[PDB]
């Protein structure tokens, strides 16, 4: 039970320096296998593909089958992954599906390729490329990207919609203006709509290979008319996402630090339990104050309102500092202070008279 | 390579301007926000 | 339905105490002082600004019957409690200790009565060396 | 009356999943018609243009004439579009003009092209491209772009003005330096000002096709002198608009939520009506307080000042939270509290003496 | 023109009450208490900081005659009221109910008198099952 | 005196619609002259250069000499441009120097070119290009750019310094690796350091004409090693300036509006005059309070401190709202309120006893 | 001792105009030597490499050996660089290592090249390029870059990881789709994985030389599929770093000015010394208040808590203004004011009765 | 120099009134009340936090002699007054009216005495129909 | 270890004064007034919100023993003092004057007693014309 939690914390959620050495050494071994599998595509080093590409791949798939069995066994220290359905929910998370696909595909390819031999080598090269995708444990790269893409989603649909719309319109206009123009080599330059559409995609993202350049000045006029406007709309996602990342980094340096949410979180639990304690009339929750059948009907209401206030204050204690925090605490402080000055006035009158 | 030298000069000139402003970022970096103005040092001498 | 909302109308009439149809902050403060709670004015204001939707500062009867109708068994209200337990979860595995939970419930936030914590513990699965799985303990109070 | 509002809410301002299925299925059908109309430009698939391009276009224009008639009839549940002039104002909004142009142009082309046949097919292809422009109901894409372009308009005129000015100057300088240079193929590279201007537009937006490269080193010196400065000025609109979109998304997460503007908005109406109630002397608005001809002259002044204050507070209740909100409420709170401490002092003196 | 601004000078002299030429917050508070309104000090300050342009805190006579001269029939002042009605517009079609408007006017914000709401309703087109088109009701109070 | 101010306000600092029509019509006439002067570079339209390029240029230089004389005369309604030295200071501001250079250069060219004729036409074309530079009256475009370049100057020297440094180093490395490689056409590709430096400037700003591509894999390795790092450093000025423009636009929507600085500005004048009134002992400034030779020595000190406080408050009343405004007014309010509660306590004790 | 500090302040940490003239003149001399060393690579100016490249290099290395000896001697006015180990710590900072490498490499090359002669000239050219790297004294350029790269490090690992991952995957896919396609010249276009990887690196950073363009439409489909997504991920570091620089410039204009941290910093010293004064029982620190063996045990606790509070307030006095500053001072002010109103109430009751 | 700073030492000793060597806010408030000015506590604090540089809250003698030594003839202090006049400049030409300046100086900000404004006007060039060039009027009070 | 934490338990019991197990702000204020310090309520609150980690506002015994256990010889706590001396370092060379340090310690911040400053100076290397190297003076109080 203790050793299961320790090898879970070693394989997933890494910490320390030894665990850095483990994960980075495994990545470095699989990338050296990638390089020695890739260098055989060059005509000089084609003799390296026969020996080390089989009897190292089988050792690497034994190592990545064993690590998957150990990790899937060791994921039982968590509460949510316990029993058969817990292991089945651990096995359907995406990077576990990626690792399972990699190990079963390497088993299939090493079973087929042992008895054609070129498609075996091609499958081995694609699996060596794919096997680096599960080095990112916890999905901390993809989740950080997905959050910023989701927050800025409307302004990122807007520019892509206007950019693709301009792309369709002007690829058709440049096809209309250049469908009979002849290159200096003699070939017809734009011969179809897919041809002008390849031109448009090469142009709007500012690659410009120069294999397809419009020849007549009507085509050059339309091409500049489209280029000047649409290059900004295909460059806007980099600007939107980059400024979103930088504003998020600036936001996370102002932050309600951790102890601030400790008495709030407990205050969410007790009140919630008190609501659950309200429906049993013979509980010990009716013994705080020290006869019934209408006091209980208002204690249930007061406890539900206290639960809602506690949930609101727990949600506020996790956000960074903001202007509504200042406005809220000044409203509370001025309200309490005005009530106390009213109290002092209410006592000073009728303590004297007038 | 008739007027080739011009191009070399044109890059180095621009780099000179950059480094020129860089040194002007150091020598005219006054850092006014102290309790020691030069006039205030002269008054503290008196 | 109707015999439920008649009882909610009776509970509203316990707070109203006149023919105004609204619950002010004073009409709630008098009830909470008759129970013996002594609320602050800002607490009485925070309990009403969570409930009303017109923004005027009092509670009407559809606003009162709205909060009493919806069940705590939700998606937001379950996940907030499931996250509130994770603050007090050493090692993050989804299990908390019995003595740690008894120390947290009786000291931090609202001091919960020790006789109430003795009731709180035995409802949850305590066997296994003092550890308790709090996700079943969230299923107990949200789904019911 | 109820069914008219329901089919208005179905055709315009969509919500639900059934209405998603409707709008996305109509878009998907018109894009499949676009693809099968576009693939006939390729020489292999040129036999597909004869059959399905007429007897599917006539069905699609019947469907988009019927939907336009139903939508224009059903726009009468709104208050502003009632009667003849209401329908005429619904028919002059821009996407309705786009849809009317599409349906009447398809009727014209299918009347002409039924009795030359290539220009008919060309008009059909252009209408199939144009018909995707009215899928964006409500104009939510174009209005979001137009707002951010309008707010940043001075800084977006500045960079475009300096960029085009540098473009004109250096296109003329590169034309002066390269007008007699001969390409390796033997042709004169820059033969006119339009030629050097096409060079400048290809260069400053970082496409660089490489069909026109200056040959002599004076031209290369001027070309680099211009390229290094002006590429930043043609890349600045993407940076300005992207940072504007990201700052707007950050701004909309701090927001005065909805109930805050409910007692303000009603307070704008009553006071305004009270101003309108002031000019009739026999109204019941003079019966709040409980003899005349000079009290009325000051009640009109007090009611106009209350109207101005209510309009200011309704305008403040719609903006997001800001620093002047904190400053305004602290000024009001400290003013009221200082007045009450002054009151307590004014009573404590002369309740005792000294 | 001149017989108008003489009457506005008389109305200014009702607020001034001395030879100062300025309306302070006390000289406005005494008038509003003689009418029986009991304003707060912050309300008296907000009513003056909307009017003056010199920023000193009192109201001169050209500042007083400026706000009394311009008509409410404008572009901003019409659109703000047209937007203020849209908060209370269920389904957004441009029609509000009679009973809903009577409930809103007598509860939210400034409690408008029921005798005044009875006058407010019958000026507008009420026929058609209780619905009322509020855009004509904005044209009634802004253009007139 | 009145007409001089009105024609000054018409020629410089424009407002209205008539003045828009004036300035935009003058710009449109000079740009039509630019287009008809530029189209003669094309071989087809070379016959247009003889007639209309002289007898329209002389009319346009008469019109821009007359407008300069009228504007320089009419700049005397301002206080700072009065007399001979005032006109000489009006004539040395930059756009007036530009306009004077344009009119005297057109006079010189039309005197020389009336009696070679190609260099006359070339000078006319360059003056037609230059004459659009003084359409921007007030310099509102260049000053807005100059402010944002000056504020972000250290971070804009940083990236340019690192980018040019990487450019020098890797242009030399690619020259070392590719100085003997032979193109497929047969020519030596990189033959000098200027050659590799043209390659580097074409590469780092992502133009990539493709006239000069390194051939050997050492050169391609160094080229990618340099490209991947240095393209971001040459793209950073667009990002820095664009985010600076967008943050400035966001900043100018929170702003202390105009009346806030009216009682502050007057309070800067009076106190300053009071300091100047302190040195004359027989002034009427010593008659506010109602015997000397040491009260005067402390009144001078109190007046100088009041001047410094008034200057500080005038500088604060022009900046936008910020967090230190909230902190400053809370410090002042809590200080005054604590003093008044101390006063109430000091009176309640010793009004009673104990 | 005084002259040592003055020549240290002259050579490092420059100020004034004379010191600008010194540093900029030394930079200008070494860049003129760079240009006259670089122009010999051109075939026309190859006769300049023999004379001035030796007998100016030896003078320049004498000048940069002398300046290094003077600076390393003069770095003893600082406290941390005193004695042998102080000079050894001054000699291991990075720009001093750069200057030492430059002077010893020029000595080695001028010793070898005086007796082959081309590699001597090549080493001289590389040292002339390297010698401009130590003009940036204090490292103010590299530290400003390093700070912004370190703060935004997670979001700058994210985009580079996803970009290189997409680069590997799609370079392999385009190699698979184009490995048998033949160019119009007749050559096999993509012959290895390094070939397709050079294609991928040229494409994703939007250079696009056009020497390698995929030929078959499967390759063009994969190329566009990859280009459209991955160009934004290779353009995001410019956006992230540029918006980070602009947010830092906006942040440094709100700032707790210098005098605010003067009584805090002294309050960090005294309390710290008081903690060190606690352990000696016969100090004079026990004589503030005016018998022992348990008062000392609580004075040590109170002094350690005062030290922690003073360290917290010194850390707060160096950060710019923020929202938690407003929240902290309102909490302190409302707490003190509520305590004083409680005091007034506690005295008013029992001064009267009831 | 020394006979100047001896007089500044005497003026400092008029504020000090003991052997402390510092000017507190109370020692300045007593002088301003002996002159009959009645300052607020926040005004007394703002007058000291502009002067001191140690940040402790009192004024030492080099801090006192520093502000008395530097002349108002500067670049910042001239341009701030030249900009402060431009708020009250209709049409922006650099000339303000005599009656407008007399109305501004006696109403806005610190109410300047009318006997002082009569002295203020005649020092400046008033001839030319009531217009006055304020840039010479800034040269008069900053350079002298 | 145990004979240390028994003494820390005794020192905690000097603050507790009952069987509560917590140190409130009143139980600390009474000790500081018995020593004769007169703390403000905000100072008593700032001294406790630096120590506790549960956020409830009092100090438990592991929280009390945690701050008494760790040594000031650290990396952050040394560098903050090394930076705090650099504010009072004219010319930035790493040496401060004796008379300047005596003037700073007895005036700014907490007024340190002159008898204590006489002890403070002679511990540090004062020879060399009044200059003192403060980095050894930071090594003296942090490493010991
Ligand atoms: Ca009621
Ligand atoms: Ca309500
Ligand atoms: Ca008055
Ligand atoms: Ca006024
Ligand atoms: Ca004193
Ligand atoms: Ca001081
Ligand atoms: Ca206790
Ligand atoms: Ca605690």
């Amino acid at each position: 039970t203790h050793v299961q939690g320790r090898v879970y914390n070693f394989l997933e959620r890494p910490t320390g320096w030894k665990c850095f050495v483990y994960h980075f050494a495994v990545f470095l071994i699989v990338l050296v296998c990638l390089i020695f599998s890739v260098l055989s595509t060059i005509e000089q080093y084609a003799a390296l593909a026969t020996g080390t590409l089989f009897w190292m791949e089988i050792v690497l798939v034994v190592f990545f089958g064993t690590e998957y069995v150990v990790r899937l066994w060791s994921a039982g220290c968590r509460s949510k992954y316990v029993g058969l359905w817990g292991r089945l929910r651990f096995a359907r998370k995406p990077i576990s599906i990626i690792d399972l696909i990699v190990v079963v595909a390497s088993m299939v390819v090493l079973c087929v390729g042992s008895k054609f031999a070129t498609s075996a080598i091609r499958g081995i090269r694609f699996l060596q490329i794919l096997r680096m995708l599960h080095v990112d444990r916890q999905g901390g790269t993809w989740r950080l990207l997905g959050s910023v893409v989701f927050i800025h989603r409307q302004e990122l649909i807007t520019t892509l919609y206007i950019g693709f719309l301009g792309l369709i319109f002007s690829s058709y206009f440049v096809y209309l203006a250049e469908k009979d123009a002849v290159n200096e080599s003699g070939r017809v330059e734009f011969g179809s709509y897919a041809d002008a559409l390849w031109w448009g995609v090469v142009t709007v993202t500012t690659i410009g290979y120069g294999d397809k350049v419009p020849q007549t000045w009507v085509g050059k006029t339309i091409a500049s008319c489209f280029s000047v406007f649409a290059i900004s709309f295909f460059a806007l996602p980099a600007g939107i996402l980059g400024s979103g990342f930088a504003l998020k980094v600036q936001q996370k340096q102002r932050q309600k630090h951790f102890n601030r949410q400790i008495p709030a979180a407990a205050s969410l639990i007790q009140t919630a339990w008190r609501c659950y304690a309200a429906e049993n009339p013979d509980s010990s929750t009716w013994k705080i104050y020290i006869l019934r059948e209408h006091h209980r009907a208002t204690i249930k209401v007061i406890r539900r309102m206290q639960y809602f206030v506690a949930k609101k204050k727990f949600q506020q204690a996790r956000k960074p500092y903001d202007v509504r925090d200042v406005i809220e605490q000044y409203s509370q402080g001025h309200l309490n202070l005005m009530v106390r000055i009213k109290e002092l006035q209410r006592r000073l009158d009728q303590s004297i008279g007038k | 390579d008739d007027n080739s030298y011009m191009y070399i000069l044109f890059v180095m000139f621009l780099f000179a301007v950059t480094v020129g402003s860089l040194i002007l970022g150091y020598t005219r970096s006054r850092k006014v926000d102290k309790r020691s103005d030069p006039y205030h040092v002269y008054i503290k001498n008196r | 339905t109707e015999e439920q909302i008649a009882e909610f109308k009776e509970a509203f009439s316990l707070f109203d105490k006149d023919g105004d149809g609204t619950i002010t902050t004073k009409e709630l403060g008098t009830v909470m002082r008759s129970l013996g709670q002594n609320p602050t004015e800002a607490e009485l204001q925070d309990m009403i600004n969570e409930v009303d939707a017109d923004g005027n500062g009092t509670i009407d009867f559809p606003e009162f019957l709205t909060m009493m109708a919806r069940k705590m068994k939700d998606t937001d209200s379950e996940e907030e409690i499931r996250e509130a337990f994770r603050v007090f979860d050493k090692d993050g595995n989804g299990y908390i200790s019995a003595a740690e939970l008894r120390h947290v419930m009786t000291n931090l936030g609202e001091k919960l009565t020790d006789e109430e914590v003795d009731e709180m513990i035995r409802e949850a699965d305590i066997d296994g060396d003092g550890q308790v799985n709090y996700e079943e303990f969230v299923q107990m109070m949200t789904a019911k």
